[PDB]
DNA sequence: TATAATGGGAGCTGTCACGGATGC
DNA sequence: GCATCCGTGAGTCGAG
């Protein structure tokens, strides 16, 4: 997001989380089962 | 609704909503002026609708100076479905929202709702405009990409 | 050992997030049988008691900082200097 | 900048591409009565004529725009990245395209018809098959992408 | 964006600290009734009312302004807690 | 009824 | 103005009554008006004929039935918030065996709910439509075996809760096995206790694959039907006791009982067909001269052993095609629930007949309708085909009832339901509208009845084909269920003809569905219309061709939630569908019969017709729908006026001059205005709240209650404790807010008075009571008060009172008082409005009318779209509707364009050609040449390819105007738009969603019991949920004191929250936040799971959260 | 109904001769624009000023040629006079001829230019041209009053038959950039606050400028009087 | 004293007597009348507290 | 407070997608 | 070792 070094106390997982299934929806029904397959 | 004219920081906050939101700051600015006795007076005074005058805007707008709110629409789905916004009084009950974060919230005109949250203490507000501020994240944490950009009708104009 | 996230999930330490998130029979009874303590390692842990997230501004790195001007910083380095 | 129903632009090419197309039709159609092609091959081989015929059209109707009609409003938006993609455009100034039946097997006959020109009766419920499907689609896909999300937060959130 | 946000996320090695000064700062501020401020008159935000200008009345704004003027000591463990809260109180009562 | 508002 | 209609296609006939399928079917299930010796066996006759006889002995048996006359009218019903409902007397013949004693008497069995005329009903007071519902018609199907290819399953469906689903399946091990209530056991056994014996079998199923030994068992046929008989109830009942009688019983009840497993007459008539055979009754066996006898079973293991084998002429089963799926309406299911009640009756009858005094004994004193009336109630009001009427406009109620649900007892569950479910059959064509439906959970499960399609007696939907002989199209009609469409070839509607006959050498036709090029010759049936195709939402959508279908099922539902405006016009460009949909909903008022109009007022039309009779027609004025809006009717015709049969009288709700209005037509120009249209926002004219365009009335209802208490009892009075007379101004003697007059938030609608609960005033009240000398009164005000955000005049007041005539509610109320309040609203901000192609958006901007874009000319336009919202949508049956939108403009008139045919593009030109002239030819007698602002735009144009160089201006403007685009000035500048601009007349709907009442905002409020957080929803003034993923996107933000806040300070700590608040009043920065009272629920609620939670510190020593409150 | 309006304060800031914000509010609503755009129109098209129309140069037969000795062409030359900022102290002066006569290693600024009666160069210091050893520079540029931006095709006038014509900058103005933006007295949210800003030359001041352009539109609103 | 630790752990019958603040030996709730708890019942005042 | 009376009914049906436990 | 059974999951705010 600022195109730096990442700030000790950031929280990684949650971001990783919402990165991961915001784009989630505009995958269909090898697509989304795919992805919760692996 | 889209306030074209908002910068990228702010966010159109209808006054009665606002009235509400900060009514504990609002009643503490009208006893600091003369505009009430005491907190007491100044709530019984806000109760009706009737009962509202010229100063308690002002007053309002001394109160929520400098401050910010957070807007979020549902769904949630990443970091940005919260935004932080320095509000400004707007006539109409409708929230104003800027272009360029829409896309963040992949928000629209058509009729979506939005929630407005107010951080209270000094810690929560600093939190608010220091890391949440919409201006302060122009760029995916995903991508790492623009997530605030020209869309629509200013890449069509340009 | 490679499982699958829910798994993960589930066999994690802290029991609190275990029950939150899914089986909780399951899960608060092997916690109640061995008597499982919770650290409140996590972020759910603290969210669930409403405490500090060890996170941004809750994280012990950056939550310890003082600020003080220099007039202040001054008289209270002549107070150091008295004794 | 507007849009008008003259800005859809159906270009002389697709008729061309349309004949030549039913040329070739019925010679398949003619190999598959003297048994040299199976009915699986000669469906094959008509979709995949139809296919190609349709991409054959996108780039008519596009090479149209881009030499004579270069500021046309459906080109800007698709071209500036505004509104609309070339296939969407394409269902405008050009053909529909293939439709699936709803088992997912595909249709030989094509609409032919442009949004501009107007759907008839049969093909428009030919289609709702597969705007039904998509629909449906969209409908059901939120509820796995939000658990797979709440799953990842809860393994990654300490 | 706040004004000069970027030097504000150079001064720190992380930007929670930031974000933990300017707060602690503006509680400091609210507290001693401004007194303790480590602005000159003319460096004073303003915000503008119907009569005229005034001092900003939101704390935030100046522990930012303050901490950009470099005439902060901000880190861990610089002073013991009790001790820094009588002396603030000594110099500028409440 | 859902999706971005038909009903 | 004149209305132009388009099109070649001629509807041989024209759409059936809209509501038949509700009215209809529920007629058809009462024959109230069926005399009783007359009365067929259907619905509730059908019902009594199953129940009784009653026996075991005394014998209670049934003769007739008779409905009487609603106790309350539907007006009044729907006032004193009763149901509108006959008496249901039942005729009954009480007979002992032995005595030979008759005893005949009529019992009252309560009461049955009456279908209104609009073909809705009164429930309680609530306007309520019953939802059709569709299912899986009972009958035999074979459908393959998902795991073995080669192999098939066999099962035979009765009604729901008409008894259990079989099973038959050929097992990898050669045996025959049968499924009944999740119980495997081999068919062979079943097939002896039927009486077959292994010769039977051998010459019936023998001439197969040698399927039929796996069919043969000695064992079996080594025991007669008896002892099979005990084997098999040995093996279905685990457990309980092997007799005789029990196992028939059993068996018998669960095969062979009419009372019990009933295959509907569907499902005898399918079963028929299917199989091939004749059935006598609805089961799948018989007891007959003490044994038992099969109707069923070998027949289908027969179908089932032949389709195994590959035998032609035997073939799988679609349960997707709708032949195979029926639809159960209001009737059936009403009928259901009924013949459950008498069930239940039936029961409570026999333990009556059992004790009690045997020799004094009537009809009246063996039955208790309590079953019954509380089986019926159960159905109208908890059921989930019982819906709340959709009022908004008069095509919601319309639309409401034709609706198809797959919803509800004995349908789906969502979330179990998949897409092959949800799909889009091929035989939903002409049948089930393709289109409307919702776009989230719910989409394809609920549906809308096509407009030609028809519900038959089986329950199957059925569409019109006309009859096509030798290329001769006669008006002969025939409606087909889809088992018999798919039998024929089907021409298409809009094929040529030359008076009866066809006029193309190649015809385009169906086959099955698949579509399919034929000659004449082989030409069946033909289209009736297209408009058959679809529902009416749909039907009402111009230019539908032009449109893809998701957006056309936006627009469709969309229409739906149109609000009624004061100023309500008809599209200029309608459908021709326009004028039914008001007819049908009954929303308009007409004339019964030629005559004269004696007298015209606002309240009232009477009339004379020709047969001297006077009849007067009494209006529905302001009246409040389900959902708010305001319902009222206008006379549309005058005094001495000349009306023939079927003439309009006054005009409905949302109806202008007999044709449906759902919005304004306004004048749209497409150009993006300064963001302020971006991103499907709208802007429009202020001129359009001037003329009151998109302005609409709304009735709020508020009511109170005054009750007795054990403290004292409540009451209606302008006396109110510590109030002035300020704010009891429009406060009337009894204490309700007089009419007429204004209510703001804060104002008292109803003054109420209650006793105070018992109070020890704290030191520091007794104190200042003692200082201000005052006494403390007894009572304190409850009044009812405008909530927040309400308000607007009150046009109406309700009072009843315990003591008062024909006034009585329920137990230990004294009296109920009501206000309604209407507003009228305008447009605003926020509001949603939309066309009928799916463009929806919100009002983003009310600009000024010099603001605005005008013609040279000076006219200003009131809407401007954004063109951004046309391309990606791909929905053109806008542009179509605004260019001839503009013709009619300037033509002054309107046009009717059905679907599929319609108005096309030269026609249109054409128009616009005329509409030209009009809009040109005037300016130039009127001695004004071309501006120079014109010469610039047409310089524009020109370089666009726009219009040919070299012509004159008048002809570049007039081949723009053709293009349907004019030249257009900024209001602000002067200076014109640089291109030209599509500007045209537009119909636009304001939608029920409305900002004024989404709006809502709380700093604190009431909180809840248990959890001790802030209530939820703006009636309550509650707080906005932060969930999981907010709390998700707080954490990821990293910001820790702003969700500490949410967790603790600003909900649920109560310390806290008190310590919070008083500290911001006060000036001082807010304190640091402690556990939240939801945790120590949380450990309470463990504690009592018999775990133990124990929140420690670092050294493991137990911390007490509870502060030792807990603890002894 | 019944209407209450306070005169507006005009506000003022100035940066040089080179610019200035103009800040009008309250207003009533639409009145933003509504003095907004007519003064920009004046500001840029009908303030008077001086530009130069025509240059001649020795041994230079076209725009496009170039001059030997140096470096820049002729066009390069002649933008740099369209840039000059010429001042006229006396009123009677509609047009003035300057010459300028040097060669050899030295770049000639705007100063070099022969002083002329009333005459003000503004820019002195403005870069016309460089010359190498042996270059030669003799030319007369042609200088007059005007008003707006008319091209070279358009006036077209010669002096000389070797006379090249100019596009002529007369405007003063260089820029007119205006903004509405929402602002509040009291109760009303809507009111109108106009901030506008000139860019000039230096020959006359924004300030000047912008009352030139109010004087325009009021003597034009007179000119409904009399039928 | 902070918080730092949450134990869970089977609660012997003893322990659960321990919490207790007496036995309820009545189904009854709140009396038809009066509309105040009964006597050893769920709702009385005896065992969980003062209304 | 006493003729004698001695084994209950309703199920409820178009989801997979499985996870680990249990069974020839 | 591989079919089979039982229990537990199946998106968010809004109004209701
Ligand atoms: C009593 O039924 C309730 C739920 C039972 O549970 C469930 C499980 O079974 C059903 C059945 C059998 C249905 O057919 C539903 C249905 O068709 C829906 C939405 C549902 O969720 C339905 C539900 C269930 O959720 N979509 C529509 O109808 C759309 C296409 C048009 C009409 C919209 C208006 C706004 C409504 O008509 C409204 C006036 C009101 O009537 C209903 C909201 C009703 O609420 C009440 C107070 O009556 C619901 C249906
Ligand atoms: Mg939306």
């Amino acid at each position: 997001s600022m195109a730096r070094p990442v700030s000790i106390g950031e929280a990684v997982g949650i971001v990783a989380a919402q990165s991961i299934g915001e784009p989630g929806t505009q995958l269909t029904m090898q697509g989304l089962p795919r992805v919760i397959e692996l | 609704v889209v306030g074209p004219q908002l910068k990228l920081h702010q966010c159109g906050l209808p006054k009665r909503m606002a009235l509400e939101l900060f009514k504990p700051f609002l009643l503490k600015k009208m006893e600091e002026k003369g505009i009430a006795p005491n907190v007491k007076a100044a709530r019984r005074m806000l109760e009706r609708q009737r009962d509202i005058k010229d100063e308690v805007w002002d007053a309002l707008e001394e109160v929520i100076h400098g401050k910010v709110v957070l807007l979020n629409r549902a769904p949630t789905l990443h970091r940005l479905g919260i935004q932080a916004f320095q509000p400004v009084l707007v006539e109409g009950q409708s929230i104003q929202l800027h272009p360029l974060v829409c896309e963040a919230f992949n928000a629209d005109f058509d009729g979506d709702q939005m929630a407005v949250h107010v951080p209270l203490s000094s810690f929560a507000q600093a939190e608010a405009r220091i890391q949440m501020l919409s201006a302060h994240n122009l760029l995916s944490p995903a991508s790492g990409e623009p997530l605030a950009k020209p869309s629509r009708d200013i890449i069509l104009g340009l | 050992l490679l499982m699958g996230v829910t798994k993960s999930a589930l066999s994690t330490k802290s029991w609190l997030s275990a029950a939150s998130f899914q089986n909780t029979t399951h899960v608060l009874t092997e916690a109640a049988i061995a008597g499982k303590k919770d650290e409140l390692i996590g972020l759910k842990e603290n969210v669930i008691l409403g405490r500090l997230i060890p996170a941004g501004t809750g994280s012990d790195f950056v939550r310890f900082t003082q600020v003080v001007d220099q007039k202040t910083l001054k008289a209270i380095e002549e107070a150091r200097k008295e004794a | 900048i507007t849009i008008g129903i003259d800005d859809a632009v159906i270009p002389e090419e697709k008729k061309q591409y349309l004949e030549e197309a039913d040329r070739k039709l019925l010679q398949i159609e003619q190999a598959y009565e003297m048994g040299f092609l199976t009915d699986r091959e000669r469906y094959d081989q008509i979709l995949q004529l139809w296919t190609e015929t349709t991409e054959k059209v996108t780039q008519a109707v596009f090479k149209n725009f881009e030499e004579n009609y270069p500021f046309n409003p459906l080109y800007v938006m698709a071209q500036s990245g505004a509104r609309g993609n070339p296939q969407q455009i394409r269902q405008l100034c050009g053909l529909r395209g293939l439709m699936q039946k709803p088992s997912g097997e595909t249709f030989e006959v094509p609409v032919r018809s442009s949004f501009r020109e107007g759907l008839t009766v049969l093909e428009y419920f030919i289609s709702s098959h597969g705007a039904r499907k998509g629909g449906a689609d969209t409908a059901l896909r939120t509820a796995d992408s939000g658990y797979l999300t709440r799953k990842l937060v809860d393994v990654t959130h300490e | 964006a706040e004004p000069g946000i970027d030097k504000l996320f150079g001064m720190v090695d992380s930007k929670y600290r930031l974000t933990v000064v300017v707060a602690k700062r503006a509680q400091q501020l609210l507290r001693h009734g401004f007194k303790n401020t480590v602005l000159e008159p003319e460096e004073r935000p303003k915000m503008q009312t119907l009569e005229g200008l005034f001092d900003d009345p939101n704390a935030v704004t100046w522990a930012m302004k303050e901490l950009l003027t470099g005439r902060l000591v901000f880190g861990e463990n610089l002073v013991p807690e009790d001790r820094l809260q009588k002396e603030m109180e000594r110099l500028y009562p409440v | 009824a859902x999706x971005x508002x038909x009903g | 103005m004149e209305i132009k209609r388009f099109g070649r296609i001629r509807e041989v006939i024209p759409l059936p009554p809209l509501t038949e399928i509700q009215v209809e079917s529920y007629r058809r299930a009462l024959q109230a008006d069926v005399p009783p010796e007359k009365r067929e066996n259907v619905g509730i006759q059908a019902a009594f004929r199953e129940t009784f006889p009653i026996e075991e002995g005394l014998v209670l048996d049934f003769l007739e039935y008779r409905l009487g006359e609603p106790p309350f009218p539907q007006d009044e019903c729907r006032e004193k918030d009763l149901t509108y409902q006959a008496p249901l007397y039942a005729r009954l013949q009480l007979i002992h065996k032995d005595t030979g004693l008759i005893k005949e008497d009529e019992v009252f069995l309560g009461h049955i709910p009456l279908m209104t005329e609009d073909g809705s009903f009164i429930i309680n007071g609530a306007d309520r439509v019953i939802v059709s519902q569709i299912h899986r018609s009972p009958g035999v199907y074979f459908t393959p075996d998902p795991a073995r290819p080669g192999r098939y399953i066999a099962s035979i469906i009765p009604l729901p809760k008409r008894g259990p689903w079989i099973d038959l399946e050929v097992e990898p091990n050669g045996v025959v096995s049968m499924k009944v209530n999740k119980r495997k056991f081999p068919l062979v056994l079943l097939l002896r206790v039927l009486g077959y014996d292994q010769e039977t079998l051998a010459r019936e199923l023998g001439a197969y694959g040698e399927l039929v030994q796996g069919l043969m068992d000695e064992s079996v046929f080594a025991m007669r039907p008896e002892e099979a008989l005990i084997r098999l109830f040995t093996l279905l009942r685990p457990g309980d006791p092997p007799k005789r009688d029990k196992a028939v019983a059993y068996v018998y009840g669960l095969i062979a009982d009419p009372r019990r497993y009933d295959l509907g007459e569907a499902g005898r008539y399918k079963a028929e067909e299917k199989l091939g055979i004749r059935l006598s009754g609805r089961t799948l066996a018989r007891f007959e001269d003490g044994e038992f006898k099969d109707e069923v079973f070998l027949p289908t293991l027969r179908y089932l052993f032949a389709l195994t084998a590959g035998v032609p002429g035997h073939e799988v089963d679609d349960i997707d095609h709708l032949g195979n799926r029926r639809i159960r309406t209001v009737g059936e299911l009403m009928t259901d629930q009924f013949r459950v009640g008498l069930a239940r009756l039936a029961r409570g009858v026999r333990e009556r007949m059992l004790m009690g005094s045997e020799d004094s004994l009537t009809p009246a004193k063996l039955v208790n309708s309590r079953p019954l009336e509380a089986a019926i109630r159960e159905f109208f009001s908890r059921s989930q085909l019982s819906q709340f009427k959709d009022e908004t406009n008069p095509l919601s109620s319309l639309r409401h009832k034709r609706r198809i649900s797959a919803l509800g007892p004995g349908g789906l569950t969502r979330e179990r339901a998949g897409f092959d479910v949800r799909d889009v059959h091929r035989t939903h064509y002409g049948r089930i509208c393709p289109v409307e439906t919702p776009e989230g959970a719910n989409i394809g499960l609920i549906t809308s009845l096509a407009a030609y399609a028809r519900v038959d007696e089986l329950g199957f939907i059925r569409t019109p084909y006309r009859r096509v002989v030798g290329g001769v199209v006669t008006d002969e009609v025939v409606y087909m269920t889809a088992t018999e469409e798919d039998r024929y070839t089907i021409a298409q509607a809009n094929t040529p003809l030359e008076g009866n006959r066809i006029a193309a050498e190649r015809v385009v036709a169906r086959r099955k569905g698949e579509p399919v090029i034929v000659s004449p010759e082989e030409v069946e049936f033909m289209d009736v219309s297209p408009k058959q195709v679809f529902s009416v939402n749909t039907n009402l959508i111009p230019f539908l061709e032009h449109d893809d279908a998701n957006r056309a099922l936006m627009g469709s539902n969309m229409q739906t939630q149109a609000v009624p405006l004061i100023r309500a016009q008809a599209p200029v460009v309608m459908t021709g569908l326009e004028e039914r949909v008001v007819r049908d909903s009954l929303a308009a008022l007409y004339a019964e019969e030629d005559g004269e109009v004696a007298k015209v007022d606002g309240n009232r039309i009477v009339v004379r017709y020709e047969d001297g009779r006077l009849v007067e027609y009494p209006l529905r004025r302001f009246y409040r729908s389900n959902q708010g809006t305001a319902l009222d009717q206008r006379p549309r015709v005058v005094v001495g006026q000349r009306v023939r049969k079927g003439d309009l009288l006054a005009d409905g709700p949302a109806s202008e001059n007999g044709f449906l209005a759902l919005g304004q037509n306004v004048l749209v120009a497409i150009m993006p205005f300064d963001g302020y249209n971006f991103e499907d926002a709208i802007v429009i004219s202020e001129e359009l709240l001037k003329r009151d365009f998109y302005t609409s009335i709304h009735i709020e209802r508020y009511e109170i209650e005054a009750r007795d208490t054990k403290l004292g009892p409540e009451r209606i009075t302008r006396d109110i404790p510590h109030l002035s007379e300020a704010a009891l101004r429009d406060l009337d003697e009894e204490g309700v807010v007089r009419i007429g007059a204004e209510v703001k938030p804060g104002d008292i609608l109803v003054g109420r008075t209650s006793f105070k609960g018992e109070s020890e005033p704290t030191p520091e009240e007794r104190l200042l009571r003692s200082i201000f000398g005052e006494k403390a009164r007894d009572v304190k005000d409850t009044s009812l008060r405008v909530p927040p955000g309400e308000g607007g005049i009150v046009v109406r007041t309700v009072r009843l009172r315990r003591g008062d005539p024909g006034v009585e509610l329920k137990p230990g109320v004294r009296e109920v008082v009501r206000v309604y309040v209407a507003q009228k609203r305008k447009l605003q901000v926020g509001d949603k409005l939309a066309n009928r192609h799916g463009n929806k958006g919100v009002v983003a901007k009310i600009l000024p009318v010099e603001d605005m874009p005008h013609l040279p000319d000076g006219t200003p336009v009131d809407v401007i779209l954004n063109p951004l919202g046309v391309p990606s949508r791909m929905n053109l049956g806008q542009i179509l509707e605004t260019h001839l939108g503009l013709a009619g403009y300037f033509l002054g008139q309107r046009y009717i364009s059905p679907i599929f045919d319609g108005a096309k593009e030269p026609e249109i030109k054409e128009l616009l050609a005329q509409a030209f002239e009009v809009y040109f030819g005037k300016r130039k007698g009127e001695g004004f040449g071309v501006d120079k602002r014109e010469v610039e735009v047409l310089r524009r144009a020109e370089k666009l390819g726009l219009v040919t160089p070299g012509k004159t201006p008048e002809e570049q403007l007039k081949e723009l105007f053709l293009q349907g685009k004019v030249v257009l000035y900024d209001g602000r500048t002067g200076e014109p738009i640089e291109g030209p601009i599509v500007v045209g007349q537009m119909f636009i709907m304001k939608l029920y969603h409305m900002v004024e009442d989404k709006m809502h905002a709380r700093s604190t409020g009431p909180y809840s019991l248990i959890t001790q957080q802030p209530l939820g929803g703006k009636a309550q003034f509650g707080g906005q949920r932060f969930g999981e993923m907010e709390v998700w996107a707080l954490e990821a933000y990293g910001a820790a004191h702003t969700l500490q806040e949410m967790l603790t300070l600003k909900s649920d700590d109560i310390e806290g929250r008190n310590a919070a608040y008083e500290a911001i009043i006060k000036g001082e920065d807010v304190p640091e936040p402690s556990v939240p009272e939801s945790f120590r629920v949380l450990v309470k609620e463990l504690q009592a799971l018999a775990l133990d939670v124990q929140t420690l510190d670092e050294k493991d020593n137990p911390v007490d959260i509870f502060e030792g409150l807990a603890s002894k | 109904l019944d209407s209450k309006l306070k005169a507006p304060v005009f506000t003022v800031r100035t940066q040089g001769r080179e610019y200035g914000e103009f800040v009008l509010e309250p207003l009533e609503r639409g009145f933003g624009v509504t003095l907004g755009n007519p003064l920009r129109r004046i500001l840029l098209s009908s303030i008077p000023g001086t530009a130069v129309t025509s240059v001649y140069i020795e041994d230079v037969l076209h725009e496009f040629s170039t001059i030997p000795g140096v470096k820049e062409d002729v066009v390069e030359i002649i933008l740099n006079l369209k840039e000059l900022v010429v001042r006229f102290l006396n009123p009677s002066l509609q047009t003035v001829t300057l010459l300028l006569k040097a060669e050899g290693p030295k770049e000639v600024k705007a100063r070099d230019f022969l002083p002329v009666a009333d005459v003000e160069i503004m820019n002195p210091d403005l870069h016309i041209a460089t010359l190498e050893e042996g270059g030669r520079l003799n030319m007369e540029v042609r200088v007059d009053r005007g008003v707006g931006y008319v091209p070279a095709e358009k006036h077209g006038i010669k002096d000389r038959i070797n006379a090249i014509p100019v596009d002529a900058v007369f405007s003063p103005v260089r820029r007119v950039a205006f903004q509405v933006e929402d602002t509040r007295l009291g109760q009303r949210t809507d009111l109108d606050k106009l901030t506008l800003r000139i860019w000039t030359d230096g020959s006359v001041t924004p300030l000047e400028a912008l009352n030139q352009a109010v004087e325009i539109l009021r003597e034009h609103l007179t000119y409904f009087s009399n039928p | 004293k902070e918080v730092r630790k949450v134990r869970i752990a089977l609660a012997s019958p003893e322990k659960i007597r321990s919490w207790s603040y007496g036995e309820v030996e009545k189904p009854e709730t709140i009396n038809y009348r009066t509309l105040k708890p009964e006597r050893d019942g769920l709702f009385d005042e005896r065992i969980f507290g003062p209304i």
